[PDB]
Parts: structure tokens; C-alpha cells; sequence
């Protein structure tokens, strides 16, 4: 059996969803000790964002969400109709029929990644100054992968740092955060290595996209042993995208080119997780260095 | 013939700037400006008109970085 | 609109109504007003925090169809095979609408920060003498676009719930009431509190309406942001009798169907309040109220 | 009137005992009549009879007893 399993009974209670818990005082806790840690790490100059769980449907399509992972989408939908037909709707739910037929696209989808909005916001702004743009993002997200495991959820919390430039700008930051997010988990007494890895592009396509971004090292993974050291889990991501949502949202570097940008993501259920899975549910008996660095 | 298909669809699919009549067989088609999502449409195009399907170790950039490069790997399966 | 001014310090557009960026500026008073809500719960409160959706299942058994089916947002996806999604997507970029093709999931996004902890005391047994309390936050979804700031698709909201009998509940309704008040004040804020009704939907809503204002069921704290003559609900008390203990066959100490109610407490409003009365200079808040929220 | 309320009110009111033991004088409330039944039973009201009652005649005042309902109908 799954060795995270028996972490349910302290961390979470049952909302009749697999992937979807209430979150306990003991769990969240811990969640904001991570954030305040990560917190601490911010580089000066980075623009701090909170987005909802929410973001706009035609914005997602323009970023090519479709193309890439339409099986993992949540689309927010909900009853447009007329009085008439909606109580007809509710009358066939309590006639042992379904009233979601009634159901009509909204114009949101919920949040995939956090960074999504933030690049029509930088964007706005017109030419990058020299050096880009920095910024700090957080979401609940979702992705539609119900599962009965700790480790993979269908709502969970992502936070991000975006940096938005030239090539140069973005490689070094994400060089910077790669080496800073390492000592971090050691920080924490995190068991990892870090590797590099692609996205779950959907389809005969999807197999390309994955087989070029590894073979170009867009992506690194830096991954925890949770459910064995065989199949270990991805807790934070280092990303490269090159120029294409510079080039999807019109972004200009200081030198007039289409800008490249890259992202740091910390899976902040996974971290919460690791850390319950590697140091045990009673935090008086976590680590001194550890409860040290986490202000406990 | 097959040249000149494979041509036909980098002109249908391959969202290029220059005219594939403006492109020789060993160029560099990224650099011409083939992009990540073109060359993926791309690819499908060829898997269309040729009614064939790659297997996964020549799914990649290699496979597409020329005309000659996507005739020769045609060919080779 | 009076508080439109407040946007340019306080969110950046997200191409939606109602549904915007936070700035750092705004979300320090948010988490602040959080703390201060904290540190005045009630001794023996549980605290839970639920994500953004929750259980279709679990919502229509609540009755949430019964009184607001236009407010409901449903996740749906592309739940077809690989070649009915891409048949979706390729709809899609042939200028078609890809959404056809979608087709509902288990989950709503979550109306109300209270609804997934009824299950969760049910299935512990019959209550407690004294009953079970809880505090609850959930980021909230409510379909009803609008570009007033205090009128928002997806906020935040806090709440504390009381499971119990009907006097437990009476007794934490007029603790609650005082200390709604008390915390308003604190924060410097003008206020009325006057009995209300939720908007319940169609003509059956109407009687419902009428029923709970009636009843005195449900109380307001109003804020005058707008108008003083449309004041805006910050805060609430929802007394619900034993609807909820009978839907979900929760059982007080004496073996009769639970009373439940609740205090709410709306994030997104009462720091949109904050900005509106004292303004977007931290610095020149008065000196009672930066030391109430720990400035 | 009481010809078509008995049957009405064992249709959608919900209650433990049936319609045909209710004394036309007594709380529907108390024999176990929700706010949701009553309002099912409200709109079963309009759709046997063809009227709709004004906001001011609709709430739980007029569905307190079987006599109640009847005399809210001529009116
Ligand atoms: N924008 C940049 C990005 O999206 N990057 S990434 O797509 O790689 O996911 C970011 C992080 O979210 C976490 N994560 C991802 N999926 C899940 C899941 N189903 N359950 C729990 N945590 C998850 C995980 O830690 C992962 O590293
Ligand atoms: N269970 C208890 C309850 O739900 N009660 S209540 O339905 O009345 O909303 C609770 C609180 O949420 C806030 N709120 C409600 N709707 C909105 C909105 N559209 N925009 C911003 N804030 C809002 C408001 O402060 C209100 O008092
Ligand atoms: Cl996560
Ligand atoms: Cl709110
Ligand atoms: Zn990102």
C-alpha cells in the first residue's frame, strides 16, 4: 500500500472527492511556514501577485492551453437559462433526472498554472525595462486527474516566481532559483535530486512537445521519494519557455525583441507532504535545524 | 514526388515566412522559422499525406530540421 | 461608482468582471483582517480549510438547487477519448466552439465556506453536550458578473459555525452578533446591522425570502461604500434551524436533529471597507486601528 | 376548495401522517411541514387553482393551517 496513506488520517478529511480534502490546523500550518519560507528567499525587485482560483477562459485559449493539455482543463459552467427552464432543470434532479443538460459555458476557466495571468498584466505595461520583469504568483490551481494519492491532487496550491526579458535575464534566473530552491529543500532535510523532465503534453503531438522540451532542458524537476525512491514526486519545477508567451501576448524586451520567459513553481501540497512523509505528524519532534528554519 | 509533397505541406502546415520554392532540401527550416507548434502540425501533415505514423525515437526536432531530413527519415521508415 | 477609484492600488485587470489580480498592498490587509478575525475565536474551535471546489453530490444534497441554481458554478471538462478531445480542439482552431463537447465533473466551485462541514460532523456520531464548533475559509464563487468592487465572482470567505441544539446556537448567535460588531468598530468602520434575506431564486425564493426575513433568520452588517442608502453586507449571522442537522442526519446530545448557524465574515468586502475608509496610505491609518491589525 | 388542498398537500407537503388526518384547524407545521415542503405546496396551490398569491400574502402565515390556505384562496 501507498506509504503516505496512513499521513490522511492527521492532514486532511474526506470532502467525497478523490484529490479533494479539507485541509486540518496541523496541515496548514505547515503550508504557511513553507510560504513564509519562500517568502524569505524573494529576490529585491519582485512584483507580488494573488490571483483567483478563476481565470478568464479567452486567455487561456490565447495561451495554447488546448493545444497542449485539454484533458486536464476545468472549464467553469453554469445555468444561463431563463427562470422557466431553469426550474424545469431542478425539476428533472428531483425527478431522478440530471439538471446539468441545462449547463452553458461561462467565460472562466479555473486556474491550470498561476503564472497564466501574468503575462497579459506585464504585457499592459508596454517594453520591458532593462534587466525584464520579476514577479511573485500564487493560485489555487486545478488540473482534472482524480486520484486516490496524497501526492496528486485535482485543487492545489502552486506559488511561482516568473521572471519576463531576454534570454540571458530568464537563464540566469532560472539558474539562480535552481541552486537556491536545492538548499532549501536540504534546509528542510528534504531527501531529492533534480532532474530534467516535460510536461504531460496530451496526445500523438503531446509525445514531441515532451520529446523536445526534454532534449532541450526546458524543464527540471526536483523530486522527493514519497510513494518509493523509484517513482519519487515532483515538488517544485524549473521552467524555460523561450519566446512563446512572449511572442503569444506581443512582450517586447528592452532590446525589442519578443521576450523570453521562465518560471520557478513550488508545489506547495507536495512540500506540505514531503515534509509530513519525511520528519512524521508530531512537529515537536521534527528537527531542531529544521523547526529552526521554519520559525516553529 | 515525395520531395515535392513534403514540400506541399510545409507550405500548408508549416506557418513559414519564406515560400518553401525559396528553401533548399538541407536547410535549416527552425532558423527559417519554423516553430515548436508548427512543426508538431507539421508533422501530422506528413503523417496525412503519406498515411504513416513515426515511432517515438524520431518524434523530435532531429527528424524535422530539413526537408532532405524529413525525406530521408520518411523514406527510412 | 465611489469605489472605483480604489482599483488602480488594489487589482489588476484579469479580462473578467469581477474576477482580479491582487497587488501586495491589498492582500497585507487581507491577511491581516484574517489574523485579527482569529484572534477572536471562540475557545474549543475546530479550524478547517477547503479548496476552491467541493463534491457536486455533496452540494445537492445540501439543497443549493433548491434556492440558488443561477449562482451555481459547475467544473466541467473534455472527458471524451483522445480522438473526440482532439476533434474538440481542432473545432477550435477551425473557428468552431470546442465547448460542446464539455461535460460536467463531480465538482462545483464551493458557494459558501460552511457546506462541506456538515458531512464531516455527521460523520463523527451524535454531537457533544455543548455541541461542535467550527472555523472555516474557503475562496467562494458566486456567478453574478458585476465591475463594482465590492460585488466580486470569486472572494474569500471566513466562517465560524455552530452545530448544536437551539440554545447553543442562540447562544452563539448573540456572542457572535456583539463581537461582528465589536471587530467593525475596532476597524474603524461604520456600520448598521439589520435583519435581511438571502437571494433566493424564483417565485418559490420569494416565499423563502419572506420566511427569513420574517423569521429574523439571517442579520447584516452593513457598510455604507457606495451610499448610505445601499449599504454593503461585510459580515453576516445565518441561523438555519435544524435544515442542515436533518439533511445530514447530524444528532445533537439529546437525540434531536441539530440546530446549525454560522457568522460570516466576507474577506474581499470588509478590506475593500478598510480602503474605502481610511484609504490606500497604511501610514496615515488611524493609530487604534494600525494597532488593532498589528502595523 | 378542501376537495383539491387534501390532495395537494399529500402530494408535496411531506408530512408523517397522511392528508386525511389533519383537522383542517390544525398547524401543518407542527405535524411536519418544511419551509422547502411549503413552498412545493405554495406552487401546487397555484397550479390546481389558476392564481398566483402577492409577496404580501406569501409567507408562512398563510400555510399554518388547512383553514388558513382556504380562506387565503376566496381572498
Ligand atoms: N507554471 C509552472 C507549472 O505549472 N509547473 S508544473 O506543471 O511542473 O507544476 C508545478 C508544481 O505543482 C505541483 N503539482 C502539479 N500537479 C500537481 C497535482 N496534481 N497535485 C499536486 N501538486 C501538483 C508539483 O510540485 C509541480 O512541480
Ligand atoms: N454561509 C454564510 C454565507 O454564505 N452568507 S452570505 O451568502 O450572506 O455571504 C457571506 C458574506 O460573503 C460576502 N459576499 C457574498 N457575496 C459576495 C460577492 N459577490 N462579492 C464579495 N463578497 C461577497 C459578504 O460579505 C457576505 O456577508
Ligand atoms: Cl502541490
Ligand atoms: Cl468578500
Ligand atoms: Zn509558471
Amino acid at each position: 500500500a501507498d506509504p503516505l496513506d496512513h499521513l490522511a488520517d492527521k492532514l486532511f478529511h474526506s470532502m467525497g472527492s478523490d484529490g479533494v480534502y479539507a485541509r486540518t490546523a496541523l496541515y496548514e500550518s505547515i503550508v504557511e511556514r513553507l510560504a513564509a519560507l519562500i517568502t524569505s528567499h524573494r529576490e529585491a525587485g519582485t512584483e507580488a501577485l494573488r490571483f483567483p482560483p478563476v481565470m478568464s477562459r479567452a486567455q487561456l485559449e490565447k495561451s495554447g492551453y488546448l493545444k497542449s493539455f485539454p484533458n486536464l482543463l476545468g472549464c467553469v459552467c453554469g445555468l444561463h437559462g431563463t427562470e422557466r427552464e431553469i426550474n424545469a432543470a431542478v425539476s428533472r434532479f428531483d425527478a431522478g433526472g440530471d439538471w446539468t443538460t441545462s449547463l452553458s459555458p461561462a467565460d472562466l476557466v479555473l486556474s491550470p498554472a498561476a503564472c497564466y495571468p501574468v503575462y497579459p498584466i506585464a504585457a499592459s505595461r508596454g517594453p520591458l525595462p532593462k534587466g525584464g520583469l520579476r514577479f511573485d504568483v500564487a493560485a489555487d490551481c486545478f488540473r482534472r486527474e482524480p486520484s486516490k494519492h496524497l501526492d496528486r491532487l485535482q485543487s492545489f496550491r502552486m506559488r511561482e516566481y516568473v521572471c519576463i526579458g531576454t534570454p540571458d535575464d530568464v537563464s540566469d534566473f532560472r539558474e539562480r532559483w535552481m541552486v537556491r530552491a536545492q538548499a532549501i529543500a536540504r534546509d528542510l532535510g528534504l531527501t531529492f535530486r533534480v532532474d530534467y523532465a516535460s510536461d504531460p503534453f496530451f496526445g500523438r503531438a503531446g509525445k514531441m512537445l515532451a520529446n523536445n522540451q526534454r532534449d532541450q532542458q526546458l524543464k527540471f524537476e526536483l523530486l522527493i521519494p514519497l510513494r518509493s525512491e523509484e517513482q519519487p514526486t515532483a515538488c517544485m519545477s524549473f521552467n524555460y519557455h523561450r519566446e512563446h508567451f512572449g511572442t503569444t501576448w506581443g512582450i517586447q524586451d528592452a532590446n525589442g525583441e519578443p521576450a523570453h520567459t521562465g518560471c520557478v513553481a513550488f508545489g506547495m501540497d507536495r512540500l506540505a507532504v514531503a515534509m509530513f512523509h519525511t520528519h512524521g505528524t508530531d512537529l515537536s519532534a521534527w528537527p531542531a535545524k529544521v523547526r529552526d528554519i521554519l520559525g516553529l | 514526388h515525395m520531395n515535392a509533397t513534403i514540400r506541399e505541406i510545409l507550405a500548408k502546415f508549416g506557418q513559414l515566412p519564406t515560400p518553401v520554392d525559396t528553401i533548399a532540401d538541407e536547410a535549416d527550416l527552425y532558423a527559417a522559422g519554423l516553430s515548436s507548434f508548427a512543426s508538431v502540425q507539421l508533422m501530422l501533415g506528413i503523417e496525412e499525406a503519406f498515411d504513416i505514423e513515426f515511432p517515438d525515437n524520431l518524434l523530435n526536432r532531429k527528424s524535422f530540421a530539413s526537408i532532405k531530413a524529413i525525406e530521408d527519415t520518411v523514406k527510412l521508415i
